[PDB]
């Protein structure tokens, strides 16, 4: 009935988790003890929750979600937390040593260890899903954990699961903003794995988002917490679908039908649109055809990648609140006549609108207003080449000199595994082209 | 887990250690008598990192106390928080190193540290899963460079994937308080660039120009220099020990901070250091902080950064600061410093958040800087080492011990080396 | 819905724009908060002020209007000011350093910067705005900001909008009071983009308005404060057909039609005639008869250009009150008939009349006594010229000796820029005698 | 934003500036110990403009405190307000210039320096935006005039487009308080105009006159001749620091100050300072101070105007004053002193208004004015100088230090050139008849 699991490697992953897992219990009304008060007299917001969380039968329900990481730090904040009594001691998987920015710890040394442990752990969630929609993941591409466990965990679940969708959200480094040295590497090795084992692939990039802060939130300094409760807002307005009651429904089946046109080309972007601070949301109407323009704004987009260089092969509009499907129509029908935004010749129709009637949740301490009606476009354009030919050359600098080689040959993998990743890659780069050249 | 050895080896490392040990206690909340005093709970959460809780509510330093000379021992009780110290990991010898490197390696050393060894494997089996080692020793004395070489090559051989970190001090051309410095020094580098995973090279020099310039002290003692030394020690290994909003380990920096196995020496700087009268002027923010962290004066290396070109950096900031102001810094540092940054591998400089602060501050950062400037320190000691090797002076003291000549022309011909990496490292350009 | 778009630029601008917002606000009855109070228990003044606020619909009421400064310091005045809470903190655009009376600076160096969110600003604004009329603008001539920023946008929005006029209120430098002394060098540099750009430019010079206050007002020291507000008086009388009922109604599209006869001679001047001071209404009859004769004395023009010199090539009488189009009607017909007045031959029927039942509005602490009559008189004279030679005699004493010019050019502007203006104004001042000949 | 940094570099300098950060600590309402005691909130808006806010709420001059002589930080400790300045910020040699340009420049002043930069680039990068500088020092000694000049001319090759702006006080032949003052000044002049944007030229000679004559002082100390110095010094950048009617800065002063690049010298006055004897008597009107402001008397310079012709003045008008009666004055000034004023660039005389008076007062002014009378007193320096230079007397000090003969010789040629240039500007207005020249 609508079941998600949510699998949150690396400390990205779990940070990311921890804000999604707030946004949710809030939403559904579910108590940090796991325990809903039973009011309004009637099971009103009953079987919401089943998406996210299962009841125990004790009046208890437990976030279906598997957080993994090699390192104890991140998720002994969760265990030492406000929500420590909401989460499954065995789902909150720990290892002794982390990999250290070092994917070949993460994919053979001591990764191997560990993912057997999280396989039965995702098989009993499994178990108690009676048709499960697709497995959510939560992995920082630029860390070892995420990039290195967190492609393991994708390659084997592949195999076990076979049909059921795998929608990654992921934490590409952002090209200006690098958080360690040894990204690039990590990044090349992740995306050539994900390139084959995910279904749909959410590129996010920090700076981007960061910006989006400094812009829309006009926060002078803000942290990763601002940035999770952002990426949280994304995942919910994505899935609510299934949670909650609306006119035009979707399902995490569908994008992987109206977003990827060929297997390869699932890399996609994020774009929440009535991003505002309470202090200018005096001042702003907020209407459906504005917050649909501001999605398309070249800056509000979660990834940095300009999509203005690409075309948009699909795009996928998930609609929250006071929204009337007349009002959606001529916003998007004035947005495909538009000219700075371009769509390529083989998609005619590209746009799937999602309207649901439940508006979305102020959290309390949460840089945001609460709005009347919302936005989440997932967009697959051909700009997203941009962010691979950026990695591609901030990595081919690299392995020039075989500059951090030693590390990762190391711990398991061979030389020409490298080698191999940035060729699948150089194919990429070379597909998203041919794509974006007109019909012959 | 993730637990860390400490051996302090040498008079000069018994004296950091001591310090070390004081300044870590404060944060953990440790009393003297091993008693947790502490306020706050996530002092003891990670406690066992450095500590082994011992029967009664005490808890022990996992430190290994090694020197050839039984005086030091007096010293590291006398201290303060000299009491915290496990009489079985005190291993002294009687004789003394002489301010020579074969004295402690080749033959008194050489006695000793079958013992010392029992100790090491033995603090090393205590914990679950060991992160590695931290051994602060003096390149420039006979004990801490001969035992604490010989000792690195031991605990490397049984212990590989375990990382090596080593807080040296390398013999400074201004001090110069011994005169077969150079020798001892020339011998050490050879042994741990072979075996060190990661050295974090210190100088008195540059110890006490951040004294008299950085900070305004009328008499900086060894107490002092100790203090600034211990300071980053913390800064280096706390994400291990307190939660961050983007964590770190040793194994992490050394990941991001090691390009090429062998350029594995780097320069530590601890950043919120301020003179006690200009206190009141200086704003405490991301900015300023990352200011004096990349100012050459701030790093306790006598090499300037100027002159190289760092291969890469990392920064530890501390408190409770936005990661987007931090990575706005790290980011504006590039640009700026557009020569100082190496033209391959870019996004050089690494950032690891820790939301505790250190005590009786509001934030914090301690700086590691793997630099082709370093090279500059080395050749000091080589144009040094040379003009004595020219002559064989003071020579016969080591080959008297049972070294023998081509030993001395290896370790040379090594450091030769290491310095003719870095330089390529920093001429090169892709 | 009669939408009309206010950019504000410069100094200048801003205080003028205040004193505008200031009147539209107490017009229409919007509070400083930005909400109407409900009363009179019917929307008896609902959907005036679709003219120059939108409804945010939870009551609060935004001006229309982008205020744009290079300098910091005007736009801060306004965030801390009483109207702080009823602009939208993104349509108050600062920057960081001013253009300092530097065309060049406004036009390259620093503008090209700030334009780009500007326009951004008026994308959103246009995006709201159903079936927009036209942009209003306020720049002074005089200054940096006003003169480059004000004519980069200017050229911009001639591309982007097209169609949509640009009616300008541009505060062209009075020749006998001069505040900077680099002015004529900008002016002329802003009147060339000006000329093809902007569709009907209203010119008003401080010092003529300055003698009206001591004439009509009887202060002896007016202030800019006091002059901002008769100029807001002549704009809400312009626009006031839209917001208000009429029985002749006029458009800002219809100035456009029948006050510029061939495209470069769109500069104007204008005079609001019952400027008086409650101690001298007493006395006064202020029949619509006076009002028309007390607008076309020359001294009451608020740009100091002498219209006897001069042939009206087209007038537009906007009266407002207690008006009858029979007392109009003799009123005009007495003037056609008046020597001094002097119309050119090829217009035989120069004037449109706009009457207004909606009496103009007593700022408390304004310097106006309240009145039961009206009118603004946009003027197309060939008087005109006589400010344009002032402004390049004033120019070719300059540039002889190349004075100021070294400033210029370091920022952008070459030489020959200079050249060619002046060159394009003496063409100006060659056409508007040209017009003024007799028909042959 | 829009940051100043100050240097006050050698004893004069430091003096200078002593009495200049108690003048800006009373407008901004800062407390010696830093802490702020003001009672209006318009006195910390802008404060950032001269104070870097420190931890703990305490205000820190941006003043960077430069000398070759260590008993010169006892004497600013010594002051009121001398808690204020930044340990830090104090950097000062040990021997000292010996009042030798050379000493100060190239040995003893050429190894200091590079610390200074330090400090300087380190303050000026903690700016968002810098405006530019303000040095403090005087011509006439060694450190002052050696440092002052080679820091000078460090920062502009670091900060080109940042304003270099200089309160230097010129050696006057009255007072010769040093013997070799002739050859320090001729010196530093050469470095002065071909590195600073705008000098401001103060001089003791006239500083006493105005203690003796405009105010009636029994003794006159140098404090109370700096006391004038920073009064003017806190006019030329106020508009920064407050509110006003019509908004100015340093880069705007400069554009319209500075026709032609090398034509940059200043004679800066105070116009409300009265006799307190003759203070009941005058009235405190805008005609009055416009009076004092354009009296000779006033001028902060030994050259009185009437033997030259002001190629150009600026106004700063501080307190509530009509616009109109300013622009009044200015503009009666202007028809009053036919000859005074430069025939070509008319309305040569530009004004600004301040809404925020000083302190203890209702209305005041400060004036910078170009003239061609700023000639005269480097004409004495340059015979004082050539009397000195024809015999090579003192000379073996400065050749001492190495600097070399042909340096003395280049100094003087481009004193004598700016000597020339000034003059010239003479014989532009000698264009009058265009058939033949007036002298026959
Ligand atoms: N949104 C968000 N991204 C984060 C956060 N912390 C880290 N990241 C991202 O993750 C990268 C660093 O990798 P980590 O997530 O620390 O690595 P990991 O996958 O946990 O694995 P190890 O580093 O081996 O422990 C950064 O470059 C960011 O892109 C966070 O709190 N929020
Ligand atoms: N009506 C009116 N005109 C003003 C006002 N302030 C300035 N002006 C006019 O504008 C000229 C000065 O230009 P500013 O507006 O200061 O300059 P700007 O365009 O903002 O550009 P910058 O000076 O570079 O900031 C004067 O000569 C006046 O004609 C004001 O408050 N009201
Ligand atoms: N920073 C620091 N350096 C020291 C201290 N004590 C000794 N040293 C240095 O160590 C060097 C000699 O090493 P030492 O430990 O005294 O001899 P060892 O015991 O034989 O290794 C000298 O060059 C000293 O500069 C100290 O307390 N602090
Ligand atoms: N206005 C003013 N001038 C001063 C002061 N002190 C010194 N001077 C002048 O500065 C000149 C010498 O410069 P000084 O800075 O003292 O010498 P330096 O230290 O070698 O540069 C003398 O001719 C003095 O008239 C002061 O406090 N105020
Ligand atoms: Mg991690
Ligand atoms: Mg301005």
């Amino acid at each position: 009935m609508r079941e998600v699991i949510s699998i949150h490697v690396g400390q990205g992953g779990i940070q990311v988790g921890n804000a999604c897992w707030e946004l949710f219990c809030l939403e559904h009304g579910i108590q940090p003890d796991g325990q809903m008060p039973s009011d309004k007299t009637i099971g009103g917001g009953d079987d919401a929750f089943n998406t996210f969380f299962s009841e125990t039968g004790a009046g208890k329900h437990v976030p279906r979600a598997v957080f993994l990481d090699l390192e104890p730090t991140v998720i002994d904040e969760v265990r030492t937390g406000t929500y420590r009594q909401l989460f499954h001691p065995e789902q909150l998987i720990s290892g002794k040593e982390d990999a250290a920015n070092n994917f070949a710890r993460g994919h053979y040394t001591i990764g191997k260890e560990i993912v057997d442990l999280c396989l039965d752990r995702i098989r009993k969630l499994a178990d108690n899903c009676t048709g499960l929609q697709g497995f959510l993941v939560f992995n920082s591409v630029g860390g070892g954990t995420g990039s290195g466990l967190g492609s393991l965990l994708l390659e084997r679940l592949s195999v076990d699961y076979g049909k059921k969708s795998k929608l990654g959200f992921t934490i590409y480094p952002s090209p200006q903003v690098s958080t360690a040295v040894v990204e690039p590497y990590n990044s090349i090795l992740s995306t050539h794995s994900l390139l084959e084992h995910t279904d749909v692939a959410v590129m996010l990039d920090n700076e981007a988002i960061y910006d989006i802060c400094r812009r829309n939130l006009d926060i002078e300094r803000p942290t990763y917490t601002n940035l999770n409760r952002l990426i949280a807002q994304v995942i919910s307005s994505l899935t609510a679908s299934l949670r909650f009651d609306g006119a035009l429904n979707v399902d995490i089946t569908e994008f992987q039908t109206n977003l990827v046109p060929y297997p390869r080309i699932h890399f996609m972007l994020s774009s929440y649109a009535p991003i505002i601070s309470a202090e200018k949301a005096y001042h702003e109407q907020l209407s459906v055809a504005e917050i649909t323009n501001s999605a398309f704004e070249p800056a509000n987009m979660m990834a940095k990648c300009d999509p203005r260089h690409g075309k948009y092969m699909a795009c996928s509009m998930m609609y929250r609140g006071d929204v009337v499907p007349k009002d959606v129509n001529a916003s998007i029908a004035t947005i495909k006549t538009k000219r700075t935004i371009q769509f390529v010749d083989w998609c005619p129709t590209g746009f799937k609108v999602g309207i649901n009637y439940q508006p979305p949740t102020v959290v309390p301490g949460g840089d945001l207003a609460k709005v009347m009606r919302a936005v989440c476009m997932i967009s697959n354009s051909t700009a997203i080449a941009e962010v691979f030919s950026r990695l591609d050359h901030k990595f081919d600098l690299m392995y020039a000199k075989r500059a951090f080689v030693h590390w990762y040959v190391g711990e398991g993998m061979e030389e020409g595994e490298f080698s191999e990743a940035r060729e699948d890659l150089a194919a990429l780069e070379k597909d998203y082209e041919e794509v974006g050249i007109e019909t012959a | 887990m993730r637990e860390i050895v400490h051996i302090q080896g040498g008079q000069c490392g018994n004296q950091i250690g001591a310090k070390f040990w004081e300044v870590i206690s404060d944060e953990h909340g440790i009393d003297p008598t091993g008693t947790y005093h502490g306020d706050s709970d996530l002092q003891l959460e990670r406690i066992n990192v450095y500590y082994n809780e011992a029967t009664g509510g005490r808890y022990v330093p996992r430190a290994i106390l090694m020197d050839l000379e039984p005086g030091t021992m007096d010293s590291v009780r006398a201290g303060p928080f000299g009491q915290l110290f496990r009489p079985d990991n005190f291993v002294f010898g009687q004789t003394g190193a002489g301010n020579n490197w074969a004295k402690g390696h080749y033959t008194e050393g050489a006695e000793l540290i079958d013992s010392v060894l029992d100790v090491v494997r033995k603090e090393a089996e205590g914990c679950d899963c060991l992160q590695g080692f931290q051994i602060t020793h003096s390149l420039g004395g006979g004990t801490g460079s001969g035992m604490g070489t010989l000792l690195i090559s031991k605990v490397r051989e049984e212990y590989p994937d375990r990382i090596m970190e080593t807080f040296s001090v390398v013999p400074s051309p201004k001090v110069s308080d011994t005169v077969v410095e150079p020798y001892n020094a020339t011998l050490s580098v050879h042994q741990l660039v072979e075996n060190a995973d990661e050295c974090m090279v210190i100088d008195n020099e540059a110890l006490y120009d951040i004294c008299f310039r950085t900070l305004k002290l009328t008499t900086p003692t060894y107490g002092d220099l100790n203090h600034l030394v211990s300071a980053a020690m913390s800064g280096v290994t706390c994400c291990l020990r307190f939660p961050g909003q983007l964590n770190s380990d040793l194994r992490k920096l050394a990941v991001n901070l090691i390009p090429f196995p062998r350029l594995h020496f780097f320069m530590i700087g601890f950043a919120p250091l301020t003179s006690r009268g200009s206190q009141q002027y200086r704003a405490l923010t991301v900015p300023e902080l990352t200011q004096q962290m990349f100012d050459a004066k701030n790093m306790m290396c006598a090499a300037d950064p100027r002159h190289g070109r760092y291969l890469t950096a990392s920064a530890l900031f501390r408190g409770r600061m936005s990661t987007k102001e931090v990575d706005e810094q790290m980011l504006n540092v590039q640009n700026k410093n557009s020569s100082y940054f190496v033209e391959w591998i870019p996004n050089n400089i690494k950032s690891s958040i820790c939301d505790i602060p250190p005590k009786g501050l509001k934030m914090a950062v301690t700086f590691v800087g793997n630099s082709t400037a370093i090279q500059e320190m080395f050749k000091r000691v080589a144009e040094q080492f040379t003009a004595m090797f020219r002559r064989k002076a003071f020579l016969h003291w080591y080959t008297g011990e049972g070294m023998d000549e081509m030993e001395f022309t290896e370790a040379e011909s090594n450091m030769n080396d290491l310095v003719s990496e870095y330089q390529q490292y920093q001429d090169a350009t892709a």
